[PDB]
């Protein structure tokens, strides 16, 4: 993403996806 | 046994890195082919399976990520710390733990691809210390340790 905080929040979103699928 | 979980994290992450790299070859970083049937090894392998699925589904995000990782790796700690802290500012769950593991794996792989060797141990230390100081180890301990990931 544009900034590292943006990157971290995108990873939070991906982690929630993982938590919902596995 | 928060400290126990924190120590277990090292072996979990090492096994995760090994198996994720191995299945990514079934389609390179020598440092990821060495130094591993214990409980934590098995947990790492399972998590590496789910992490490979996620890495294929979110390839572009994980590649875009590395634009902030300087090619010399002089800011490895800064990059890791800031991104993971943003990751866990909104809470902790197992999925986010797996995401942190995959983030560490890609950071370790990329610093090698940029010609910095012998850095995988340090990314492992990054992961262990972050999970300890950001209450991730306490959380995992509160859910029964790393072994509870096998469910
Ligand atoms: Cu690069």
């Amino acid at each position: 993403s544009s900034t590292m905080g943006q990157v971290g929040r995108q990873l939070a979103i991906i982690g929630d996806d993982i938590n919902r699928r596995y | 046994s928060e400290e126990q979980v924190a120590q277990d994290t090292e072996e979990v992450f090492r096994s995760y890195v090994f198996y994720r790299h191995q299945q990514e070859q079934e389609a390179a970083d020598p440092e990821m082919v060495t130094l591993p049937s214990s409980t934590m090894g098995q947990v790492g392998r399972q998590l590496a399976i789910i992490g490979d699925d996620i890495n294929r589904r979110y390839d572009s995000e994980f590649q875009t990520m590395l634009q902030h990782l300087q090619p010399t790796a002089e800011n490895a700690y800064e990059y890791f710390t800031k991104i993971a802290t943003s990751l866990f500012e909104s809470g902790i769950n197992w999925g986010r733990v797996v995401a942190l593991l995959g983030f560490g794996y890609r950071l370790a792989l990329h610093v090698y691809q940029h010609g910095l060797t012998g850095f995988l141990g340090q990314v492992t230390r990054f992961v262990v210390d972050f999970m300890l100081h950001h209450s991730i180890a306490r959380w995992i301990a509160q859910r029964g340790g790393w072994v509870a990931a096998l469910n």
